[PDB]
């Protein structure tokens, strides 16, 4: 009765160490029979006659738990791969001892691999705990390595899920490169300065070095990084004040092997108290079948609780990894690494030391530096935002009204239609208008300064899907709102169903409906049942993505016309406006005050008398953000008054 | 160039003929020096590998590695991304264990598989319930390790589609079942469809539980991914009659097929890379005592024969070879469903019950419904492209089109249907509770007694192959003595249109 | 976890919440109808009061029940007593508002306007009709 164990080892010290934990694992552990056999095997510089001493080794000596601890002392990168597919091909548990790289806890590749140390992944668990002490909800996220902090950017937003609170933005790119400012402007340009890294050495060397040259490290940064960026070279251009991690024992190697071995122990002696037991063989010799009790061995490994330890309280969780690790904390008081805080699995405490942040007093960095620049965008409408190019030098012709009142024009930027079939400038040019003037008494309730701009192609935004994979994106004043170009969408924007989902909407500032645009012959509205069969002599459509798109696509009765005007549809309303005064069309859908704005212009354009739809335009908003009260309470405001009928004066009223 | 084609088997297959798997190919031969040596093996230990590996390496330099299998060994592939990172040879797998799927890889290595991912078998599986309009499902996961990924793509995909998937909840397992609170998680099941992913030890039992909590009705659907679809002889009596499966095993290309589509790989970025830079080609020395141009990032352009035998940035395949498989009341699978560039291509337009799991099945709900297209009443159309789905007014239906007239075969084209009468049978089939195969005539028009044989919606309710014609339908005398009818639902006489 | 009992005050107008008397010979609201209570006292020298359970019906009742039919939530709908909408009177709200604000009642599903300050001290849902101030003659 006897029971192999390999060890795959650094040093001769700590072979003799091996010997001695497997000495004192045969002391009090009852007089039976069975005993434990110590190997070991060093190191070799290449990693393939690793494999090769490795299985001429323990298929000679029918192991059944292999321990590896390789130190990286030439290279930091997969030294104890050769040994675990080595016995992951006959399924015999290898328990890494110094490796942390988060490709080890995906055993799609490492079938029988266990470890008693935690990764780095886990690491973001903490800085979750990282949120709940200083009541941080908005984070920035930059991943460096593409190896595993895709599994650490996982984890993230697997314990943000709980919260329902995602990060602010998610940043990957390539190892090994420099000039990566632009994610650091990306990172510069959102109101959040919570930055999280889980890096190597270098780059973060790198991103230290061009975080220095762009003032990342003053007041309000919180820099929240791992154990492989406070060491190195990392560590000597490394920011002041930056908050780490530490494993807590983590390069102890002697405690370390002796609890894995007790831990091997505990295993074996459970193992053996049941039956149907097998030896794994000698698989040179024509041995392909894996050892039979293979996952039952491997599910007495994961379930094996113990209350025993030199480091601690060791215990495998579902993926098998160590739980419960004691964390150190470290801050970095001007170039010395200092001690702040310990973690526990549930909780962190931290010591008598004041924890100095990287910018100037001991007072915690509210980190939401909330910006008084709102991006603003909205499209070319006639009766609502008009655009109109400049005078004389980017400036706008001070035009008065019928009271004198200067009419209160914008400096936004306007581009053009075509991009490729002209020279495309983007000249700033004047906005003005309804909503335009709407804007200007928002921005002079509550203190906030604005930069008007228009959305890149006339579509307001629909749910689009694009071609590869059948994906759903969002385009037009949507997609630059979501795409974070925007940041309040102040323009005509029609509230249904599909756009709430995603965005927010502010109470409605006009209320209106869906109306038809004819030619004078009556028509009397949608309930005409010749025009639900129409032919050429109805030529008739809408603004091509537009929300009569979408409210013709849900309702299924309306489906023919929706069969019909989709090969008709046009790029913007004044197109479609030109094209039925010059009888190319029949009738058109569109809202019903910028119709009877056109019926004011021009007396043939005649609306129909019927009405649908009665919704309203409010104003596009962002998710979770500090502008939805105020803004639907001055929206309000501007209700109870008159201030909604003397711009309903200006331009909605008005005739001509 | 220097190429070896290892084929580590069980049933004996000759080698001259991969030595004649070059010769009257590559009729425009641009590398100067191509050598194919095949390998025979029996034993898949890795320390033999990792020799023959070498001797190979030490065998006049051979840089491209084929590598296919039987068994069901997946390490062996592993063993050989393993190699491929250390020699930087370019290995190809082709079949067994040399092609089941491990999940990512390192830059060093080029190890790649003929084999689809995970993702796009979810794509597929996905593919095949949007083909049926089996829109309202469940997904049942276990703690098998690759199953986040999983659920993270189906939360992505059902995210990115017009169908609107009305999903129930996503149960998971802890441990092996007390059958006392996973069994909790199971009695929420009552839709139709389950998605079940767990290994193939795992999945008798659960199929087990299934059966003994009556989840495994012709109502309800089950369909599952290749982990538990391994041997196509191995199939215990747990297994339900009606499972739907997917694997990439083609008995239509074998071994040999895949190897020559291996070597036309290797042979295409051989002569592809050397336009580019001349000597390409540079081996490991020796595997005792320890480049630029590799082939890890131009193996993207490449197709040989008309086959787009692509690579992705993952390591799989761009359009990959699947199939799609049933297991019928023979107890055996039938390959079902083939694959287009990205699409898929029933067989069987005409999904039937699968009804006799066992002969514990005593039920009838199905009805065999037959219409006839009434301008007014019956309106069939064209699915719409845009969502590969019907418009939720209208019903699912198929046509049995034929293109031309001597050829008597045609094609069940799916079509929808809508109007009154197809509202009448959905509010049948609200009230009554019953469901149907509706389906469409091609014999012609309502009915007439062409010398004692009927025709059209008449011939199929009399000679029993359909159940009732819930269309339109006129009632005169000799219709009402052949076939019986119901109450009238609306005042339609003759009548005569003028000017 | 059961957060589904939803406590909802109504207020008595003619075209929306139609508030009538149940069937004396058959104990029973008609099927399209909804039950209620209305907090009646009987004696005007004590505070006692009596529930007496009534039928409503009308456009609300409607959006109700079709929020009850879409959402799949239970309802406890009742009238309120202590007058109509509510106003702010020396810093106590009353009506719907008040049964919002001293937590009586869950949503106010029955007819009511915006203003600023019930913007304030409750939350609106989306408005689904148009319905601003006007002016009757003859
Ligand atoms: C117990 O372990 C020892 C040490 O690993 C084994 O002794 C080795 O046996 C091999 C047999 O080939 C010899 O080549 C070595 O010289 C021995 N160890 C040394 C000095 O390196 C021993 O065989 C094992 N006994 C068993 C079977 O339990
Ligand atoms: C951490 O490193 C220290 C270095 O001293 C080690 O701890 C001592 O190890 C020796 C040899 O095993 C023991 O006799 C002592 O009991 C340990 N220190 C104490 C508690 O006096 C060890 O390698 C690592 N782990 C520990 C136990 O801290
Ligand atoms: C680490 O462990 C200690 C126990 O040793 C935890 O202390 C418990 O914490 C909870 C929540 O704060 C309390 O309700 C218990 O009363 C505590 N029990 C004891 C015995 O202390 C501690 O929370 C953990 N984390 C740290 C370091 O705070
Ligand atoms: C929204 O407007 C309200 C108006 O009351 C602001 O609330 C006040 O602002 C201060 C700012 O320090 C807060 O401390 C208080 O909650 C309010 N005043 C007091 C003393 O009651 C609120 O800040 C505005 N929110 C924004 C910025 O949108
Ligand atoms: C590369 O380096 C410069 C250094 O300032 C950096 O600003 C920029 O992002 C990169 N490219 C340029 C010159 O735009
Ligand atoms: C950093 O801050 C200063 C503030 O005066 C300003 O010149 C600029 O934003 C940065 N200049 C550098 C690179 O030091
Ligand atoms: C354990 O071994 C016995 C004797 O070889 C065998 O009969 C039995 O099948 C095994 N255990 C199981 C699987 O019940
Ligand atoms: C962490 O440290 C505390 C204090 O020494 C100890 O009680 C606890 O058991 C430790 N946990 C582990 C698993 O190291
Ligand atoms: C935008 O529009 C005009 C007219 O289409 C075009 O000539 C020019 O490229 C842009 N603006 C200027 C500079 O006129
Ligand atoms: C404008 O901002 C300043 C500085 O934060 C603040 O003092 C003031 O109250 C704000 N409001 C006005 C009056 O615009
Ligand atoms: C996708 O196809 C559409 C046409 O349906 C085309 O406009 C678009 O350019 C294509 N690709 C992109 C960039 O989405
Ligand atoms: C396995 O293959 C090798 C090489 O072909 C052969 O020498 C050996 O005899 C085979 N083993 C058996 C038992 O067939
Ligand atoms: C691949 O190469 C061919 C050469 O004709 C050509 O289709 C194109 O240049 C390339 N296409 C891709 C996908 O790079
Ligand atoms: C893939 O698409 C091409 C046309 O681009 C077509 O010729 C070919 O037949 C398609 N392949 C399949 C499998 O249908
Ligand atoms: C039927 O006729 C058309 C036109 O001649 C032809 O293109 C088609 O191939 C024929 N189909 C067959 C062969 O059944
Ligand atoms: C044969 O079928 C075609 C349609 O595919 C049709 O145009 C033609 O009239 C048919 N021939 C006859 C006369 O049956
Ligand atoms: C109200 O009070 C009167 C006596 O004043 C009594 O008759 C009556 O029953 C009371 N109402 C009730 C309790 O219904
Ligand atoms: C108050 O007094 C009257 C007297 O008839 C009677 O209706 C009842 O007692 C009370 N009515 C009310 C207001 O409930």
């Amino acid at each position: 009765k006897i029971v192999n164990i390999g060890a795959v080892l650094s040093t001769r010290k700590h072979e003799q160490m091996f010997r001695e934990a497997v000495n004192q694992a045969n002391k009090r552990h009852g007089s039976w029979k069975i005993q434990l056999n110590a190997t070991s095997v060093t190191h070799k510089p290449n990693a393939i006659q690793m494999a090769l001493s490795v299985c001429e080794d323990l298929i000679s000596s029918q192991v059944y738990a292999i321990l590896v601890s390789h130190p990286p002392t030439p290279n930091d990168h997969f030294t104890p791969t050769p040994v675990s597919y080595t016995a992951g091909f006959y399924r015999i548990p290898v328990l890494g001892l110094t490796t942390r790289m988060s490709i080890y806890s995906d055993k799609s590749i490492h079938l029988s691999f266990l470890r008693t140390v935690p990764p780095y992944s886990h690491q973001s668990s903490v800085w979750f705990e990282m949120m709940r002490v200083y009541n941080w909800n908005h984070i920035i996220l930059l991943v460096s390595d593409d190896h595993e902090g895709r599994a650490a950017q996982k984890r993230l937003e697997t314990l943000l899920e709980e919260r329902e609170s995602k990060a602010e933005k998610v940043l990957q790119f390539d190892p090994g490169t420099k000039n990566v400012t632009a994610l650091l402007m990306e990172a510069r340009e959102l109101e959040a300065r919570v930055i999280i890294l889980s890096a190597s050495e270098d780059d973060a060397a790198t991103v230290y070095r061009a975080a220095a040259m762009l003032n990342m490290t003053g007041s309000g940064y919180v820099w929240l990084v791992g154990e492989r960026e406070i060491s190195g070279n990392a560590l000597r251009y490394a920011p002041d004040g930056i908050i780490g991690l530490q494993l807590i024992n983590g390069k102890n190697e002697s405690a370390h092997i002796s609890d894995a071995v007790g831990v091997v122990a505990q295993a074996v002696h459970e193992l053996l108290e049941k039956e149907n037991i097998t030896d794994p063989p000698r698989g040179c010799v024509g041995n392909t079948n894996i050892w039979k009790t293979g996952p039952l061995f491997k599910r007495v490994l994961m379930s094996s609780k113990y209350a025993d330890g030199v480091t601690g309280r060791v215990e495998f969780n579902e993926d098998g990894d160590r739980k419960f690790a004691n964390y150190s904390i470290m801050n970095l008081q001007n170039r010395k690494l200092v001690q702040v805080g310990i973690y526990n699995g549930t909780h962190v405490i931290p010591n008598d030391r004041k924890i100095i942040w990287p910018g100037g007093e001991t007072e915690k960095p509210r980190g939401y530096q909330m910006s008084t620049r709102l991006k603003i965008v909205t499209i070319h409408q006639e009766p609502f935002v008009y655009v109109k190019p400049t005078m004389s030098d980017g400036t706008c012709k001070e035009e008065f009204t019928v009271n004198g009142d200067p009419v209160k024009k914008v400096i936004c930027t306007g581009p053009n239609d075509t991009s490729p079939g002209s020279p495309r400038h983007t000249v700033p040019q004047c906005c003005y208008g309804f909503c335009i003037d709407l804007l200007i008494k928002l921005a002079r309730t509550m203190n906030f300064t604005y930069e008007v701009h228009l959305v890149a192609d006339g579509k307001f935004g629909t749910q689009e899907r694009v071609n590869n994979s059948n994906k759903k994106e969002w385009n037009g004043m949507m997609g630059e709102l979501l795409s974070g170009q925007a940041d309040m969408i102040v323009a005509p924007l029609t509230i249904n169903n599909e756009r709430a989902q995603y965005i927010e909407f502010s109470k409605p500032f006009k209320y209106q409906g869906l109306t038809i645009l004819v030619k004078k012959e009556r028509i009397t509205g949608i309930n005409d049942p010749r025009l639900r069969n129409p032919s050429d002599k109805f030529i008739y459509a809408t603004v091509k993505q537009s929300s009569v798109d979408i409210y013709f696509r849900r309702q299924v009765e309306l489906s023919t016309m929706y069969r019909h005007m989709e090969k008709h549809n046009y790029e913007s309303a004044a197109e479609a406006i030109q094209a039925v005064r010059d009888n190319k069309l029949h009738a058109f859908i569109w809202d019903s005050a910028v119709l009877e704005f056109e019926a004011s212009q021009k007396c043939d354009l005649v609306t129909t008398g019927e009405l649908f739809f009665r919704s309203g335009f409010g104003i596009g908003m962002r998710k979770d953000s500090p502008w939805k009260q105020n803004v639907s309470l001055s929206i309000l405001k501007s209700h109870e008054n008159g201030f909604m009928e003397d711009l309903d004066k200006t331009w909605v009223r008005y005739q001509e | 160039l220097n190429i070896a084609v290892l084929l580590g088997h069980s049933h004996d297959v000759t080698e001259r003929e991969l030595r004649n798997l070059w010769g009257p190919e590559q009729a425009t031969g641009l590398p100067l020096d191509v050598n194919v040596v095949a390998l025979l093996m029996n034993r898949t230990d890795p320390k033999s590998l990792i020799t023959h590996v070498c001797d190979l390496m030490s065998g006049a330099r051979i840089h491209g590695l084929v590598f296919g299998d039987d068994t069901d060994q997946e390490a062996v592939a592993q063993m050989l991304d393993f190699i491929s990172s250390q020699t930087f040879i370019p290995i190809l797998g082709i079949s067994g264990g040399a092609s089941m799927i491990m999940a990512d890889k390192d830059p060093t290595s080029t190890f790649f598989q003929f084999g689809a991912s995970i993702q796009q078998q979810a794509t597929v599986m996905l593919k095949i319930m949007q083909d049926y309009d089996w829109h309202v499902f469940s997904l049942v996961t276990t703690i098998f390790p690759g199953y986040r990924d999983f659920i993270s793509f189906i939360k992505t995909t059902v995210d990115n589609s017009f169908v609107g998937w009305d999903m129930q909840n996503v149960i998971t397992l802890d441990t092996s079942f007390e059958d006392a609170k996973t069994q909790v998680q199971l009695k929420k099941i009552h839709s139709s469809v389950i998605l079940l992913y767990c290994s193939k030890d795992e999945a008798v039992l659960i199929l087990s539980e299934a059966r003994s909590l009556g989840l495994t009705g012709y109502d309800f659907f089950w369909i599952v991914p290749s982990l538990v679809s391994g041997n196509t002889e191995l199939i215990p009596k747990e297994f339900p009659s009606g499972l739907i499966s997917v694997s990439y095993d083609d008995w239509d290309y074998s071994l040999e097929a895949r190897v020559r589509d291996g070597l036309g790989i290797l042979t295409t970025a051989a002569s592809s890379m050397l336009e580019k830079f001349s000597y390409i080609p540079e081996a490991k020395a020796s595997c005792y005592g320890q480049p630029l141009h590799t082939l890890h990032q131009f193996m993207v352009n490449v197709t040989w024969d008309g086959k787009d035998l692509s690579f992705t940035e993952e390591g799989y395949q761009v359009h990959p070879r699947l199939v799609v498989i049933v297991l019928n009341k023979d107890r055996e699978w039938e390959k079902v469903g083939k694959w287009e560039n990205q699409t898929l291509s029933l067989r069987h337009a005409v999904w039937p019950r699968y009804k006799s799991f066992s002969d514990c099945e005593p039920d009838d709900n199905h009805l065999s419904i037959v219409t006839l297209e009434e301008a007014p009443f019956v309106i069939v159309e064209d699915i719409d492209p845009l969502t590969e789905t019907c418009v939720r007014n209208t019903v699912p239906c198929r046509k049995f089109v034929k293109i031309n007239n001597s050829t008597n075969e045609g094609m069940n084209v799916k079509k929808c249907c809508k109007g009154f009468c197809i509202d009448i049978l959905k509010k049948l089939s609200r009230t009554v509770k019953f469901t149907y195969d509706l389906y469409l005539v091609t014999n012609g028009k309502h009915g007439k007694k062409v010398n004692n044989v009927w025709n059209g919606m008449i011939g199929e309710v009399v000679y029993q192959r359909a159940v009732m014609a819930v269309g339109s339908l006129t009632i005169n005398e000799e219709r009402s003595e052949v076939v019986d009818f119901s109450v009238p639902f609306v005042e339609t006489g003759i009548s005569v249109m003028v000017s | 976890p059961d957060d589904n009992h939803l406590s909802i005050v109504t207020l008595e107008e003619a075209p929306f919440v139609i508030v009538e008397d149940i069937d004396p010979l058959t104990e029973t609201c008609v099927r399209n109808t909804v039950p209620c209570r209305k907090f009646v006292k009987i004696n005007n020298s004590t505070n006692e009061g009596m529930n007496v359970k009534k039928c409503c019906k009308g456009f609300c009742i409607d959006i109700l029940k079709k929020l009850s039919r879409t959402v799949k939530f239970t309802y406890d709908l009742y009238l309120v007593t202590n007058g109509k909408h509510g106003k702010k009177v020396n810093n106590v709200w009353n009506g719907m508002i008040g049964e919002v604000v001293y937590q009586r009642a869950v949503m106010a599903v029955g007819s009511l306007t915006i203003n600023e300050e019930r913007s304030e001290v409750v939350d609106f849902s989306v408005p689904f009709v148009e319905t601003g101030i006007s002016v009757m003659v003859s």
